[PDB]
């Protein structure tokens, strides 16, 4: 399992690299921290209106101007 | 409009190309020529290893299309799932080319 | 033998591609969102005997926004007497319709 | 509604008229001079745009 | 006239399958479907469906038409044609050019104005450009969700294109 | 072939079959219907001599043109309803495409031209696919669609493929043509009940596989391909000659064999309907069915028995060879008509 | 219906009459079957683009995709016709009358 | 690298579309405007 | 020696320069004096077609700024 | 105007095509410890010239051709297919600025072979036959890797948009994070044009004359000319000034000479492939690194939180 690796690696290296950056670019977004902001980034892209809501009396979590405090904010995009 | 334009301006230049290289020389008057190669008169056998390495360039051909909208497909929501479907394509294209490896099918053209 | 397995384990294997009023992507609309939507919601569930003669009016108006044969059918209608009343002589064109009004935004 | 949004956005525009039309209208031609009306090639014009707007407006 | 151009297309389009259903030879079939493929793919093209002529470019032409005329060449014997200088070697093929030119400009006459003019697509069919759609094309977006939202369809896509290399294999194998 | 790959390539066509069945959306039959087309070419090149070849070309081409003929049938619909619900089609133009265009999958007159062909050119088992397993599909699509199958078509193509099938089995001394003919008949006996009773389609199709699988589990247990072949079984394994028999007395429909079931089922969902003509017609020429099958029974029963010399050695080796099901689907093949009344767990 | 419509059907039409009636080759049987294929192509996408349709534009791609791979299927039945008896003769597929 | 200049560009992106975002009521209400006159005489020319 | 296949690189490069430097001064020509709208999406479109609206003359690059408005 | 824009697009690529002739043959003189052409013109540079009214007026060798239209439809399709590549190829803005124009070329490049097969059919030789479909076979399996490649360097893009990739190169190279993609392109894109070390056609077109030989000739080079060109715009991305573009058009001018004079380079330095080894080549070495590394471009933007801007 390690002499093998290096018969395999001294007959057939292009095989030894295809299949270590296949494996790796399988396993590696997983291991990584910085796969979630991938998400982030691709769900807080505005295609789209961000189209509005009547105010029925009681919602806190949603505010009126878009330079209100409450909202889905991107300081971690800018500050990174 | 313009990508007509341009394509009717190569095919004329290209035509204008042909037809000036045809008739050109053929204001000489040269000589008419008589008494018309590896072969004389055998005809042609088939090789069943070219229709195989085209068969084999159309089926990953049809995999590079799947593969195709990739750059557009990075920009959506359910990356997991999009990831995950990126791979396994990728990963079809290498079994069929390791299928194509260990049953003899890339030998005298490797 | 239609083994309904989609609705069996709770998959969606092909429902999806299968109206154009479902979820579509970046939320964009079909050209005939309203016409289909107000054609399943009234051909819903009650059989298709009852959905061809209880449902024919909104799938007579979605099938007209498909294809749109009648909204066809009537621009040909006033083109064609548009172009006998030039050819007479008994019509003139407006300013607004020859290109010599400065459009509008 | 639709005329109020054709109401309030011109009230937008005549106070940059009023006050500072030429950091606008030197902002806006570098913003027209772009193919694709790049944002990131008018940094300055950008900055001193919103310095007189955050000052006079 | 300019505004007629996907029908004066698809007019050609028709005249392209006859070119190669009267089946002349297999070559020339190939070659009436290349340009019969050429055609189409200007119609589909000319409504915003750039990524799917490019399909027929890149796929059905470049990709399996290439692979139609490869295994014609591998078969259908050869026999040289007429070859004398040059007032029959390219003067025959530009007169008849212009023939089939003629034969294409000789088809819009009074039997097809009748139902040109009396059912006017152009002013009212191509309405791909009816309103705004944002910043991307919806075409290219429904392309791209073949990975988020077809799953099963990529899956039994790929198992198809695997089965079918194994089946090719296996049928051209002789033993 | 390899083995792996064989059972690869079977689960292969089971799955196309099984996405028929399963989807309710119209690409995925026409996928469905690829996938087995594209897995099932190998099957028939299982021994690679030329007409398996041939046969496999008839049928690419065939199947080819049925499926592409389905895509234009699903883009009409596509026009004419904006939608993809395998459900009832919305125009007569894409209902009377998709009725040829299934027809055609299932070899029913005037589209059987292929049918007699490449059975004969493939294997028994391979046969055996392609008229029991086959069959499952298109006739699921028709189970899906019959809100929109036109009357008068599919009992012109009911009738024509009975008659067809009917007049097909004088002139044959194959058995696999045979059997294709067979097909053809009980195709039309089935696509004759379907507007009517759905139930009785799907009990005319069960009753039709078991009664199939028996016939080719039998041809593969003596592998015998003519009738000529088929005369010598009773000098090899004397309990084999009976049971061919016997079953292919159930094929003809014959009381009080379970054959008999299907028919008797399906005139008796059409004198409902008050017609009373087109069974008649279509059972007397089941009749003829039985005319000429019921020669094929005395030609291996009774008079043109005689044997030669080498048989003496096979009286000496029994059969190794997988019998798979054959006593349980010769037992079903039957004795199954006592109990008929099974026929509701098809609704 | 309507126009454009018509004209890609009646191609496929055009090409179905030529696919049924054969004058030597298998090839041109094959070159008919895929000009059925690319009019079906051509008609799937001008609905799928017309109605503004989003999710099926990937269907004609599905719809090449297959088929392309059922044409390579039809190209190697040929090749082993054209191995067994030098052409692609129809005339010499005629083994199973008997 | 590329990781960086991604991000800043993805960054200037959203700063577009936002862009749009607040341009798009004055470009629908003036996109109504524009339909409902262009069938208003279409209206008055078909009577006439 | 080695600089004299420097006059035939010279002058294929003029040839591959002359391409870019022609276009990029007939995008400035056609264009008012800037670079060609790109219009590869629906949004770039339709403010390029509102801008040919706005400017009364059939040409988009003619830009109407505040002093157009009151 | 435009039409003044599409002169002077393809009368200067016509222009390099016939001095790439001088070119190669004085950096292949040099490189082979002797001169190249000097008595001509001053240092060659009516070699062009005279080699072109020499090809153009010799001899038709009257053809006996298989057909006529494949023989004239062969040069066309060639010469147009080596002219339409050029128009989206940002320079830094193109002559025809489209969304697609990646996967234009790659489209139209796939289209390329049918010159080959036509002008192979359009003889009457079995060998000549046989050779073109060597090199049907060499062009479309090369043509994998390509689309590959191509697709696993756009990831990083965003987008198919050839004036994007200028946008995106901005901060650094292209090969900096794909040099392993930048070297199987090169030797891809090498294999294409049927260049050394993979012109097994000089170990299919003899069957023309003088002249359209010069046009197909002419056609490969104008081939070698825009892949090397779209090469430096892929992986070597210029620096843009949009107030001074001539910056941009000077930059990846001398990179694209140094990248044709690279293939001039290749081609003096090595014997040729075997034919079995360039396919051992594609489909046993290129193939499965090319797959991993699409792998990798897929999967490694999605990790590194680095997923390019879709417009
Ligand atoms: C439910 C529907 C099921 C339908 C049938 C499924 C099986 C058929 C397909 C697969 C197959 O070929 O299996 C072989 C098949 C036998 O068929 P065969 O090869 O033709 O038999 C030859 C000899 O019997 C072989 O003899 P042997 O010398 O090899 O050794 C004895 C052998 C050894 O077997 C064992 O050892 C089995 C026990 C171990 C199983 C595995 C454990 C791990 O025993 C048997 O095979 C005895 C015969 C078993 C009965 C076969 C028919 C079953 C009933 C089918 C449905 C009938 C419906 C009638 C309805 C009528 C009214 C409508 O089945 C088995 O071997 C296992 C039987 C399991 C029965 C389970 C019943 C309940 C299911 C719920
Ligand atoms: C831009 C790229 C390059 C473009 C092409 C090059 C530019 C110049 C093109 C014209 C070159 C001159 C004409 C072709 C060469 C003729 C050579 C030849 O053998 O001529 C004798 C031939 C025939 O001479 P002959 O009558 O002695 O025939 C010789 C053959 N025997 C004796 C057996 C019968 O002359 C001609 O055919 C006349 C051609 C035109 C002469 C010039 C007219 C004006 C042209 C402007
Ligand atoms: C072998 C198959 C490997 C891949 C299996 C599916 C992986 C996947 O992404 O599943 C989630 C996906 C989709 O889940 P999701 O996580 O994308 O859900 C988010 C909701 N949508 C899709 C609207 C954005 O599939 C399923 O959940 C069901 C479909 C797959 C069912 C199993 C198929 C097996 C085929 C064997 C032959
Ligand atoms: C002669 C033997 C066959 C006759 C079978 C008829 C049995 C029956 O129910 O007849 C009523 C049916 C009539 O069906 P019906 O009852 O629906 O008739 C119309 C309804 N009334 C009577 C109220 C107006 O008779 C037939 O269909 C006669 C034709 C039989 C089929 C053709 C036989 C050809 C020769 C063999
Ligand atoms: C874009 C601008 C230009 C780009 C650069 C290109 C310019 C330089 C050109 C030089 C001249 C080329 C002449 C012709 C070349 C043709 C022959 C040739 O070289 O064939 C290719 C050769 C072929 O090798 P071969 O032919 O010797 O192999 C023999 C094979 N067997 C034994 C089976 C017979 O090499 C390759 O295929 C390699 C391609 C590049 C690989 C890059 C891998 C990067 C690293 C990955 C990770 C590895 C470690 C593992 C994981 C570690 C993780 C930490
Ligand atoms: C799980 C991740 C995703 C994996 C899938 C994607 C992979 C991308 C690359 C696809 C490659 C497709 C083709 C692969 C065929 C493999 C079989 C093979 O080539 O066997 C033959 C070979 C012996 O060489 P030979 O036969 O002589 O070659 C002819 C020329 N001389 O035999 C060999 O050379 C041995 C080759 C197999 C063993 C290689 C081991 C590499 C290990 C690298 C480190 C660990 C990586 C982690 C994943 C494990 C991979 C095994
Ligand atoms: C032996 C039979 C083993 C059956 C195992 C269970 C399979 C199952 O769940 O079947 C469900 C099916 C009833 O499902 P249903 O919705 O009625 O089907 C619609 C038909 N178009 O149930 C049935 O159809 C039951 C009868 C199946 C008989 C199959 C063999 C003959
Ligand atoms: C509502 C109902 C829904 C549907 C219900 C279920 C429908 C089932 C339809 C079954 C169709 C089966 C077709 C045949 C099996 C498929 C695979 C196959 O062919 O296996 C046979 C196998 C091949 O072995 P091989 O080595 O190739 O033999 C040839 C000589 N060398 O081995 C042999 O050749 C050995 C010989 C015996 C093979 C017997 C196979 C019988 C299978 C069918 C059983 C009866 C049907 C199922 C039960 C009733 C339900 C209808
Ligand atoms: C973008 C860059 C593109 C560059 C393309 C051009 C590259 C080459 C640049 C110029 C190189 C030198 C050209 C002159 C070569 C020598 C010609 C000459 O003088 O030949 C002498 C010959 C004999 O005449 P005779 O009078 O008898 O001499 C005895 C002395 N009394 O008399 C004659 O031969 C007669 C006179 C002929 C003169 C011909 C000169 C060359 C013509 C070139 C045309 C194309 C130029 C470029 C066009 C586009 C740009 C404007
Ligand atoms: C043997 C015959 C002769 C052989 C030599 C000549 C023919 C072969 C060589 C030339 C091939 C022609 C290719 C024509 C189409 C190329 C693809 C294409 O149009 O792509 C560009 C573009 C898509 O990009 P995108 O930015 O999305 O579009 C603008 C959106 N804002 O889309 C557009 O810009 C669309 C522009 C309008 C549509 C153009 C339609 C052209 C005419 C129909 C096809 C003509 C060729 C037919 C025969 C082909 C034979 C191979």
């Amino acid at each position: 399992v390690a002499a093998f690796l290096k018969n395999v690696w001294a007959k057939e290296p292009v095989l030894v690299a295809s299949f270590a950056i296949a494996g790796l670019a399988v396993i590696l977004p997983t291991l990584s921290p910085y796969t979630k902001y991938s998400l982030m980034i691709n769900r807080a892209t505005p295609y789209n209106y961000p189209v509005p809501l009547r105010d029925d009396g009681n919602m806190p979590d949603v505010p009126s101007h878009p330079q209100d405090p409450q909202g889905p904010s991107l300081e971690w995009l800018k500050r990174l | 409009m313009n990508l007509m334009i341009t394509l009717l301006t190569n095919f004329t230049l290209a035509t204008l190309l042909v037809t000036i290289a045809f008739w050109l020389p053929q204001l000489n008057v040269y000589s008419e020529k008589t008494s018309p190669d590896p072969m004389g008169s055998a005809r042609l056998p088939f090789s069943m290893k070219f229709f195989l390495v085209a068969i084999t360039f159309l089926l990953f051909d049809l995999e590079i299309a799947l593969l195709l909208p990739l750059p557009w497909a990075s920009q959506t929501t359910n990356l997991n799932t999009m990831l995950t479907m990126a791979l396994l394509l990728i990963f079809l294209l290498a079994v069929s080319l390791a299928y194509e490896w260990t049953q003899k099918g890339l030998e005298w053209t490797e | 033998p239609f083994f309904d397995v989609q609705k069996k384990l709770g998959v969606d294997l092909d429902h999806w591609m299968t109206i154009q009023s479902a979820e579509q992507p970046h939320r964009i609309p079909a050209r005939c969102h309203a016409f289909e939507k107000e054609w399943i919601e009234c051909a819903h569930g009650i059989g298709s005997i009852r959905a061809e003669k209880e449902c024919k009016i909104e799938f007579e108006d979605f099938r007209e926004c498909l294809l749109r044969q009648k909204t066809m059918k009537r621009l040909n209608a006033i083109k064609r007497q548009r172009d006998k009343l030039i050819k007479e002589g008994k019509y003139t064109p407006p300013p607004h319709h020859s290109g010599q009004e400065d459009l509008r935004p | 509604e639709g005329k109020l949004v054709n109401q309030c956005a011109l009230e937008f525009f005549r106070q940059i008229k009023r006050h500072c039309a030429e950091p606008f209208t030197e902002y806006w031609t570098c913003i027209d001079y772009s193919g694709l009306q790049l944002f990131r090639r008018c940094r300055k014009e950008q900055a001193q745009f919103d310095k007189c707007v955050l000052d006079k407006l | 006239m300019m505004t007629y151009i996907v029908f004066i297309l698809s007019i050609i389009f028709v005249m392209g399958f006859v070119g190669f259903s009267s089946k002349p030879s297999p070559i020339y079939g190939g070659l009436g479907l290349i340009v019969s493929g050429g055609v189409g793919c200007g119609i589909v093209l000319n409504f915003g469906g750039s990524f799917l002529g490019l399909m027929v470019f890149l796929i059905y032409l470049g990709g399996m038409m290439v692979v139609f005329g490869y295994t014609t060449a591998m078969a259908t014997e050869q026999y040289p044609e007429v070859w004398v200088s040059n007032k029959v070697v390219l003067g025959t093929f530009i007169t008849g050019l212009l023939m089939e030119f003629l034969m294409v400009y000789y088809v819009l006459k009074d039997k097809e104005v009748e139902i040109v003019f009396k059912f006017n697509g152009m002013g009212d069919w191509v309405i791909y450009d009816t309103g705004d759609s944002g910043f991307f094309s919806e075409e290219a977006m429904g392309i791209a969700a073949l990975y988020s939202y077809g799953t099963w369809l990529v899956i039994v896509t790929g198992w198809s294109l695997l089965i079918g290399v194994v089946v090719i294999m296996e049928i051209t194998r002789g033993n | 072939m390899n083995p792996i790959i064989l059972i690869i390539i079977l689960m292969t066509v089971m799955l196309g079959t099984i996405i028929v069945m399963i989807s309710t959306h119209w690409l995925l039959i026409w996928i469905g219907f690829e996938m087995n087309m594209l897995a099932i070419i190998p099957i028939m090149m299982k021994k690679h001599n030329p007409r398996a070849t041939e046969a496999s070309t008839k049928y690419f081409l065939t199947q080819s043109t049925a499926s592409m003929l389905l895509m234009m049938a699903i883009i009409i619909n596509l026009m004419f309803s904006g939608q993809w619900t395998v459900m009832k089609l919305f125009n007569p133009m894409a209902s009377m495409l998709m009725t040829m265009a299934l027809a055609m999958k299932l070899g029913m007159a005037p589209f059987h031209f292929w049918v007699p062909e490449v059975t004969q050119g493939i294997p028994l088992s391979s046969g055996l696919i392609l008229l029991t397993w086959q069959k499952l599909a298109p006739m699921s699509v028709l189970y899906q669609i019959l809100p929109s199958i036109n009357l008068d078509l599919i009992l012109t193509l009911s009738i024509l493929s009975i008659t067809i099938g009917g007049w097909g089995g004088l002139n044959q001394t194959q058995l696999r043509k045979i059997m294709a003919y067979s097909s053809i008949a009980h195709m039309g006996w089935m696509t004759a009940v379907l507007l009517y009773n759905p139930t009785m389609t799907l009990l005319n199709l069960i009753i039709y596989i078991i009664m199939t699988s028996t016939m080719f589990t039998l041809f593969m247990a003596n592998s015998t391909t003519t009738t000529l072949s088929l005369s010598h079984t009773w000098n090899k394994a004397p309990i084999m000659t009976i049971l061919v028999l016997i079953t292919l007395l159930s094929m003809g429909g014959l009381p009080p064999l379970s054959g008999f079931m299907p028919k008797w089922m399906i005139i008796q969902e059409m004198t409902k309907n008050d017609s009373i003509i087109l069974p008649t017609l279509m059972a007397i020429t089941a009749l003829l069915n039985l005319y000429f099958y019921m020669r094929l029974t005395y030609s291996t029963a009774l008079t043109m028995f005689p044997s030669t010399n080498n048989m003496k050695m096979k009286w000496q080796f029994p059969t190794t060879k997988r019998m798979t099901l054959l006593p349980t689907m010769t037992v079903l093949s039957t004795m199954l008509l006592p109990l008929t009344p099974i026929l509701s767990i098809l609704e | 219906m309507s126009l454009v419509y018509m004209n890609i059907m009646m191609a496929f039409t055009v090409s179905l009459t030529g696919l049924l009636m054969y004058r030597s080759h298998l090839m041109s049987s094959l070159l008919c079957l895929e000009g059925m294929m690319l009019s079906l192509f051509i008609l799937a996408t001008l609905m799928i683009l017309n109605s503004h349709f989003t999710l099926a534009s990937m269907m004609p791609i599905i719809l090449l995709v297959f088929a392309a791979c059922e044409a390579a299927l039809g190209l190697s039945l040929l090749v082993m016709v054209s191995n067994t008896y030098g052409t692609d003769y129809v005339q010499n597929l005629n083994l199973l009358q008997c | 690298s590329m990781m960086r200049w991604n991000r800043e560009r993805r960054r200037l992106q959203i700063e577009d579309f936002e862009a749009r975002i607040a341009l798009m009521p004055l470009l629908q209400a003036e996109k109504d405007r524009r339909v409902l006159q262009m069938l208003r005489e279409n209206l008055e020319e078909e009577a006439t | 020696m080695w600089f004299e296949v420097l006059p035939g690189i010279a002058v294929m490069g003029v040839c591959l320069f002359i391409p870019g430097m022609a276009t990029a001064r007939i995008h400035r020509f056609s264009n008012g004096g800037r670079e060609k709208r790109v219009a590869h999406y629906s949004y770039q479109w339709y403010l390029m077609e509102r801008d040919r609206r706005v400017s009364g003359v059939n040409r988009y690059y003619v830009s109407k700024g505040l002093e157009n408005i009151d | 105007m435009f039409m003044i824009n599409v002169l002077t697009l393809i009368i200067p690529i016509l222009l390099a095509v016939a001095f790439l002739t001088l070119v190669e043959r004085k950096v292949l003189g040099y490189m082979q410890f002797r001169k190249g052409p000097n008595v001509v013109g001053p240092y060659g540079l009516l070699q062009p010239i005279a080699d072109a009214i020499k090809l153009f007026i010799k001899e038709p060798l009257r053809p006996a051709t298989s057909s006529i239209s494949m023989f004239i439809l062969a040069p066309i399709l060639a010469l147009t297919l080596a002219l339409t590549m050029w128009i989206p190829l940002p320079m830094p803005y193109p002559l025809i600025n489209m969304n697609l124009g990646v996967l234009f070329m790659l489209a139209m490049s796939s289209l390329a072979v049918y010159s080959i097969l036509w002008s192979g059919w359009a003889s009457n030789s079995k060998y000549a036959l046989i050779g073109a479909l060597r090199a049907v076979a060499q062009t479309i399996s090369y043509e994998v890797t390509l689309a590959i490649i191509l697709l696993s360097v756009l990831l990083m893009n965003g987008s198919f948009t050839l004036s994007t990739l200028i946008i995106t190169q901005e901060q650094v190279w292209l090969i900096f994070p794909a040099w392993p993609l930048a070297m199987m392109w090169f030797i891809s894109t090498l294999a294409e044009t049927n260049r050394a070390p993979f012109d097994l056609t000089e170990g299919f077109n003899v069957e023309y004359a003088a002249g359209p030989f010069a046009l197909f000739f002419m056609a490969e080079y104008a081939n070698i000319i825009m892949m090397n060109i779209f090469t430096t715009t892929l992986f070597l991305g210029a620096f843009h000034n949009p107030y001074m573009p001539e910056l941009y058009t000077i930059n990846f001018t001398i990179k694209s000479l140094l990248l044709s004079i690279t293939f001039l380079w290749i081609r003096a330095s090595y014997p040729r492939f075997r034919y079995d080894q360039l396919m051992h080549l594609l489909w046993k070495n290129f193939l499965p690194l090319t797959l991993a590394l699409c792998m990798w471009h897929v999967s490694l933007p999605i990790l590194l939180s680095s997923i390019p801007p879709q417009t």
